């Protein structure tokens, strides 16, 4: 009436909960780059000569 | 002033001298001075502009 020793599994089953990759879009930056500085328009001389 | 904004193809000197040369001044950053001294025009154009400078907290006063 006691608990003996069974057959040995025939396997393993191991779960876990696992979710899935996206595209690969690799949106690097909001506004990207290092954007280049540049020349005011027009500007014209702040300077005049004597004479 | 922030470095790595201004590339080989993009310059620093050039984006500047045509700031200059906007303002009638020359590309290059050089006016041509005279002497103080002899009252002449000397041969070389000097290079002038605006710097920053700093003053040091070492003084002879000091030391």
């Amino acid at each position: 009436g006691g608990l003996t020793c069974a057959s040995a599994p025939q396997g393993t089953l191991r779960i876990l909960e696992g979710p899935q990759q996206s595209l690969s879009g690799s949106p690097l930056q909001p506004i990207p780059a290092s954007p280049p500085p540049q020349i005011p328009p027009g500007l014209r001389p702040r300077f005049c000569a004597f004479g | 002033a922030t470095p790595f904004i201004f590339s080989e193809e993009n310059s620093a000197l050039e984006y500047f001298g045509e700031m200059l040369k906007a303002a009638g001044y020359n590309f290059y950053g050089t006016e041509r001075l005279y002497s103080g001294i002899s009252g002449l025009e000397l041969e070389a154009d000097i290079f002038i502009g605006v710097v920053y400078y700093q003053r040091l907290r070492h003084m002879v006063s000091d030391k």
